[PDB]
This record gives structure tokens, C-alpha cells and sequence, in this order.
DNA sequence: GGTTAAAACGCGGGGGACAGCGCGTACGTGCGTTTAAGCGGTGCTAGAGCTGTCTACGACCAATTGAGCGGCCTCGGCACCGGGATTCTG
DNA sequence: CAGAATCCCGGTGCCGAGGCCGCTCAATTGGTCGTAGACAGCTCTAGCACCGCTTAAACGCACGTACGCGCTGTCCCCCGCGTTT
């Protein structure tokens, strides 16, 4: 069976290993890191989805959207520091007007 | 003279974007400065990854590393 | 190849009845590979420092109380133990 | 005899401009940072390791105050305020 | 995009690009300058105007390090 | 409170350095707390380095490692 | 028997640079020219630096050169000064700099 | 336990240059720090590049690219310039 | 445990930070004319891409041996201290 | 033109930059082997080019008052110096 199937997990355990050992990071990798590093993955994977549907519901859509996924990722305090470099095409900016030039 | 061609309504428009309420008269050629300097930097960038690779054509993954060298991620033309 | 079948796997089980562009797939699968090379080039400059020929879970725990902010990696670091040790167990 | 408001003051300014040393306590500094390091209790520290936290702090602290005057000039003051400080940490992305 | 080929004829003659190639040019040309823009407009209120002038964009490069 | 340690003429010393001619009296405080926020995250990235290392020293070389990953790269310190 | 270094005409030790590169994990093979280029371009650089360095001891009338010398060459020089724009340099200091306003 | 270093290497760049100067510890330590900086900088780039290629040895060519990416202006130029001697007299 | 460099506290009053005003004209809101940015349609093909040779090249192994890191005296480049003539401020 | 700072020439002597001598280990050479990849060849599709078309958009001009500016009065607070801990 697969290992992801054993870690309950829903990432590919087993691409994520490959990767490793193809990607010259170093002589040997323990059989833990792949789990581990899928498991981190699929967390982040799973907030940034979640707070990008909360996005799109509030905007009465059923699509999730780079508008909505730039809404979300701004609009939460840490992924916006994880994210802080990163230019999301059709992405757009968030609506703010400074307090000193409205009459 | 194709830097002409970026408009003054067009800087007008970015700026807007930015949030910006009055708008000076020499912003516009500033722009077109800055611009042209930011677009050759990334561009002589680009162009090395290709000629390294031996292409003739400038694919997009050679934008995206390029804008990665210079420190601005870039995600969906990857 | 990429993570779409994953990410849809992903995206039906936190919102069933909801749908997602391809655009925005490709946003995610740029964010899983620029994660996922982050935290392995640290994780590979982990193991150089202490002169170790392998990574292990411990270099990526490491590797990811470094990299992501507290409230994030404290999760992350919970997430990654339960499913280890669902691996063994 | 007095020398008038800000003429010491670029004295000072030349002066240390041309020193090298240090310019906070060293016993001052390692209390705080033997402080603020209790993140795991019962720590031990190398001298080398302190050095380099004061060197590299008196850096950034310098270069922070060079874009505070800068602010504070554009502003049209001489002197600076916690806004110009301000403004610097925001343009600068912190 | 002819201005993208025009600085472009001066690294290598006769060369060829992919329409995603510059619509990513024009994504991050247009962030930056969107980012440049923010700065700026915050330069100025510090300087008690509403009108952004060239000085307030040389002082935001300069802070930023550009 | 060793944080007020860190004394007017000190901040003052270093401000002439920075080339300031007049300074207000409310630099103090945000100097000091500024101080802190950058110590405080160089050194949990140290302690975390320590840590990891299995030792009960901070050596130079970790403080170094946190510049470097922050974006500092201090000289003179191996 | 002669040594790389001898056979390329450089200073800088060719094999100590092959072995670096063939135990750090950057590829799974490396080029015979690769580490001469590479020691070419170090040396070079090292020349580069230290020539300003000698110069701004002269300047300043001193035999040994010290950080505070290193630091004015580099920063005196913008070629030097964009390659290291990111680097702070122990007992280094600043360049002296006032600006024209606050003096009368 | 002994441990490698540049001093000497240095040194004798500095009498090819200099003749009669002397260095400080402090300045060699911190000459140390530069070259292993561009070092791995250089190697860094390297192994990006071939990898972005799919190659399993990385060669002078990727070298000078990576050389060529990084260093900025005429110094670039001459680092070229340098290296391609050095290696063309390496052949003969 | 001792030395003394340093930090903090008081005071005078000059520096400049601030609120307020009259003024000039720059950029805003609006209009009519002109431009050429995008559509889509048809067409060619440069050049990216996918099948396959074989030897140029590097990795690896043995044996040799001298280049590099170190220990230990060595000695002069430099800071430090002093008396004095001399810019600069007020 | 007082007087506080600064540079200048000179003597003292030390500590750190260096030369010499030892000896690890690592750098070189000769040799074997596998295969990386430079190359030879066949395939075809997005890019580029021309054309008629719709109309999206830029631009010049009119003209008003918003606001950028220079100047003034004055009092808020910072420096410069002396004293104490």
C-alpha cells in the first residue's frame, strides 16, 4: 500500500522522497523527512485554501480565484511575512485610502 | 522612441493604483526612467539565461529566475 | 507532473462546494515548490554545518522552526510528529 | 567662554566619524543580552559571540540613523523625531 | 512590447520571445511599480503635501536602497 | 532592566555617528525598543542553532549563521 | 611532476578548490577547467581589493593594512561597493560624511 | 587538530602587488571571509544553473555564466578575461 | 578589589519647531478631435522538440612524495606620552 | 583677540606581524572504466507577418480654486556646560 496511506496522509510520500534524492541535497536522507516534510506541506496547503474559500464566500462566489488567494494571503498576519517577496500575477492590491486626503 | 509609448494617462493610472491623489508634472519622465532602468536590468538578466542555454527564443521560466535573482518572486508563469 | 489532483483532494475536504481556476492552480503549485525548496536548502545547510551525510526529520523540524513565524511552525511541527509517528506506529 | 549651540556638535560628529571603536558598554550589553536570552534557561555564551552581536547591532543602529536624518532633512528639521525613525522601518520593509 | 524589443536589441540581435515571457515583464513591471507608487505617496504625507513630486520618489529609491 | 543600559550618551555617540546634529528627546525609547526587537531575533535564531547542535555554548559561528540568514554577513568572526 | 597551480599560472591552489567543489554537494560530476577558472577569478578579485587597500594605506601613511583601510577601499569604489552592499566589516566604521545643510 | 586557510595565499598575492606592505590579522581573517564568500556564491550559481540545464557535471562555461550573472560591470569583464587565460594556458 | 571613566542631574537661553496668513498658478474636471490599440483572419516557418551513436570526459584506484599547517623565537611598526606651535570659534 | 582644539616633532618600548624549522595529508601521476552528452537527424507549432476592421484610448484645449509656497510671530526644548554619583 502506499506510505501515504500508512502516514494518513494526502500529499505523495513517495514523489516528495524522489525529489530528495534527485535534487543533490545531500549523501542520505532519513525514511522520516518525506513524511514530515508532506505533512508540512499539506498543513499550509490546507490554510491557505481555507482562508481563500472564507475569501471567495464572502464575495458570493463559488470559484476560487488570484484576486480571493491575494485577498486571503494579505489579509492574515504571518503568511503576509512568509509571503512578504512574492508577486502574485492578476493578484491586484489591497483597497486603502489614506486619512489625510479624504475631505 | 517606444518609451513614449507608456502613456501619460497610463503612469496616470498606476499611480491611481497606488493611491496617489495629486500628481506632479515631471512623475511621468521619472517613471519612464526608472522603468527603463528596472526592465534592461532584468532583461540583460534574461537574455544571459538564454544564451547560456543556447536558445534563441526567450522562454518565460527565464523571466521567472531572472526575477528570482533579482529578489522578486513571481508565482503563476511557472 | 504536478500537485493539482492533490490540491483538489486538499480543497474538497476543507470546502466541498466550491471550485478553484486554473490559474489559481498554478499559484498553488508554484507556493508548494518555492516551499518546498526553501525548506530543503535548509535543511541541506543544516546537515553541512553539524558534517552529517544524511537529513533527517529532526533537520527538517529544524529547518522548519526557522523558517515559518510561531503560530504557523508550532502547528506545522504538531502536524509533522502526529503523522511520523502514525508512520511507525 | 562658550562654543555656540551645534559646533561641538559637529566636532562630535567628525570625531567619531573618523573613530573606529565601540560605542555602548560592553558589561551593559551582556547583561541585556544574557537577560533577553532566557528561549532556553542555563545558556553559555563565547566572548566572540557577544563581540559580534554588539558590532553588528552598533551597524544597524548606524545605518537605521543615516535614513532618520535623511528623513528628517527631507522633512525640512533639523532635528529628528520618532516619526522620521518611523517612516524609515516602513519605507525600509520592516 | 516594443519597447521590451527595442532594450532588448541591445543584448543580442535578432532574437525571439514568448507571450507569456512578457506578460510576466509586464506583471512584475506593473507590481513595482505599484509598490514604488505606495512608498512614494507615503514620502510625501511625511512631507505635509498632496502633491507627489520626483524628490519623493528619489528619497523612497534611496531609503529602499535602490 | 538592563534594556536602560543602554544609556543617552551611548545612543547619542552613535547617532553623531550616524551624522545627526540635533536630536529630540524621544529617540531614546524607540532606539531601545528597536534594539530589542532585532537582538531578540537574532538571538532565538542562535538559540535555535544551539539547540539544534546539541550544545549548551553559543558559539560565534551560530550568531553568524543567524546574520547570514537574516541578511547581515558580519566579517572577522570565521 | 608540477603543480596545477604551476601548469595554469596562478597563485590561488587548484586542487584545494577541486576538492571543495567534488565534497559540497553541487553536482554529481565536476570539470577538469572549472576550478582554474574559478581560482582565476578569486585571485583576481583578491589583487583587486588588495591594490585599493595598499593604496589607501599609503594614503594613510601606514605600512600594515587594517579594517578601517579595507573598509575605505571598498567603499570608495562602486564596483566593489555594489558586489558587497550587504556586508558589514568588524572595526570597519563609516566614511565620513556631513551633510551640506547642517553646516553653515 | 589542524584546519585549512588562505593566509599564505594571500600573502604572497599581496608581495605580487604590494611589495613592501604588511596586513593585520584582523584583515586576513576578513580576506578569509570575502573569498569564501564568493566561493560559495559562485559555486551556489553554479549548481543552480546546472541543474536548470540537466546536467550532471558542472564545466567552466557554467562557471564563467555564473561568473558572467554575478559580478557586475567591467570587473565581470576582466574576471572573464582572467579566467579564459588562465585556463587557455592550462591546456597547453 | 581598586581606579576613574562615565552617566545622570541642574541650569541658562539659544535653536528651531510650530500655528497662522496672504498669495500664485498647477493640476484638476470637462470637452472635442485625433490616433492607433486590439480583433480576427490568413499564412509561413524559425526554431523548439523528440529519436538515437559513440567517444570524450570524469570518476575512481594505487603509489608516490612535497605542499601546507603548525610551533617557536624574532624584532620593528605603531601606539602612547610629552612639550610646543598653530586653526578656529566667539 | 581670548581661548578652546588641533596638529606637530620627538622619545619610549611593546606586541603582533614575521622568518625559520617539522612533519601530516593531500596533491600529482599513471591507469581503467562507464556513460554524459555532444552531436546527427526528423518533426511541427507558436511566433511572427500582412491586412481590413471596430472602436478603445490618448491627447490638446478651456478654466477654476485647490494647495504649494514664502513670510511672520512665539514659545517649546534642546544643547552646552557645570556638578554629583
Amino acid at each position: 500500500k502506499t506510505r501515504s496511506s500508512r502516514a494518513g496522509l494526502q500529499f505523495p510520500v513517495g514523489r516528495v522522497h524522489r525529489l530528495l534524492r534527485k535534487g543533490n541535497y545531500a549523501e542520505r536522507v532519513g525514511a522520516g523527512a518525506p513524511v514530515y516534510l508532506a505533512a508540512v506541506l499539506e498543513y499550509l496547503t490546507a490554510e491557505i485554501l481555507e482562508l481563500a474559500g472564507n475569501a471567495a464566500r464572502d464575495n458570493k462566489k463559488t470559484r476560487i480565484i488570484p484576486r480571493h488567494l491575494q485577498l486571503a494571503v494579505r489579509n492574515d498576519e504571518e503568511l503576509n511575512k512568509l509571503l512578504g517577496r512574492v508577486t502574485i500575477a492578476q493578484g491586484g492590491v489591497l483597497p486603502n485610502i489614506q486619512s489625510v486626503l479624504l475631505p | 522612441d517606444n518609451i513614449q509609448g507608456i502613456t501619460k494617462p497610463a503612469i496616470r493610472r498606476l499611480a491611481r493604483r497606488g493611491g496617489v491623489k495629486r500628481i506632479s508634472g515631471l512623475i511621468y519622465e521619472e517613471t519612464r526612467g526608472v522603468l527603463k532602468v528596472f526592465l534592461e536590468n532584468v532583461i540583460r538578466d534574461a537574455v544571459t539565461y538564454t544564451e547560456h542555454a543556447k536558445r534563441k527564443t526567450v522562454t518565460a521560466m527565464d523571466v521567472v529566475y531572472a526575477l528570482k535573482r533579482q529578489g522578486r518572486t513571481l508565482y503563476g508563469f511557472g | 507532473e504536478s500537485y493539482a489532483i492533490y490540491v483538489y483532494k486538499v480543497l474538497k475536504q476543507v470546502h466541498p462546494d466550491t471550485g478553484i481556476s486554473s490559474k489559481a492552480m498554478s499559484i498553488m503549485n508554484s507556493f508548494v515548490n518555492d516551499v518546498f525548496e526553501r525548506i530543503a536548502g535548509e535543511a541541506s545547510r543544516l546537515a553541512h554545518y553539524n558534517k552529517r551525510s544524511t537529513i533527517t526529520s529532526r533537520e527538517i523540524q529544524t529547518a522548519v522552526r526557522l523558517l515559518l513565524p510561531g503560530e504557523l511552525a508550532k502547528h506545522a511541527v504538531s502536524e509533522g510528529t502526529k503523522a511520523v509517528t502514525k508512520y511507525t506506529s | 567662554h562658550r562654543y555656540r549651540p551645534g559646533t561641538v556638535a559637529l566636532r562630535e560628529i567628525r570625531r567619531y566619524q573618523k573613530s573606529t571603536e565601540l560605542l555602548i558598554r560592553k558589561l551593559p550589553f551582556q547583561r541585556l543580552v544574557r537577560e533577553i536570552a532566557q528561549f532556553k534557561t542555563d545558556l553559555r555564551f563565547q566572548s566572540s559571540a557577544v563581540m559580534a552581536l554588539q558590532e553588528a547591532s552598533e551597524a544597524y543602529l548606524v545605518a537605521l540613523f543615516e535614513d532618520t536624518n535623511l528623513c528628517a532633512i527631507h522633512a525640512k528639521r533639523v532635528t529628528i523625531m520618532p516619526k522620521d525613525i518611523q517612516l524609515a522601518r516602513r519605507i525600509r520593509g520592516e | 512590447q516594443r519597447l521590451v524589443r527595442e532594450i532588448a536589441q541591445d543584448f543580442k540581435t535578432d532574437l525571439r520571445f514568448q507571450s507569456s515571457a512578457v506578460m510576466a515583464l509586464q506583471e512584475a513591471s506593473e507590481a513595482y511599480l505599484v509598490a514604488l507608487f505606495e512608498d512614494t505617496n507615503l514620502c510625501a504625507i511625511h512631507a505635509k503635501r498632496v502633491t507627489i513630486m520626483p524628490k519623493d520618489i528619489q528619497l523612497a529609491r534611496r531609503i529602499r536602497g535602490e
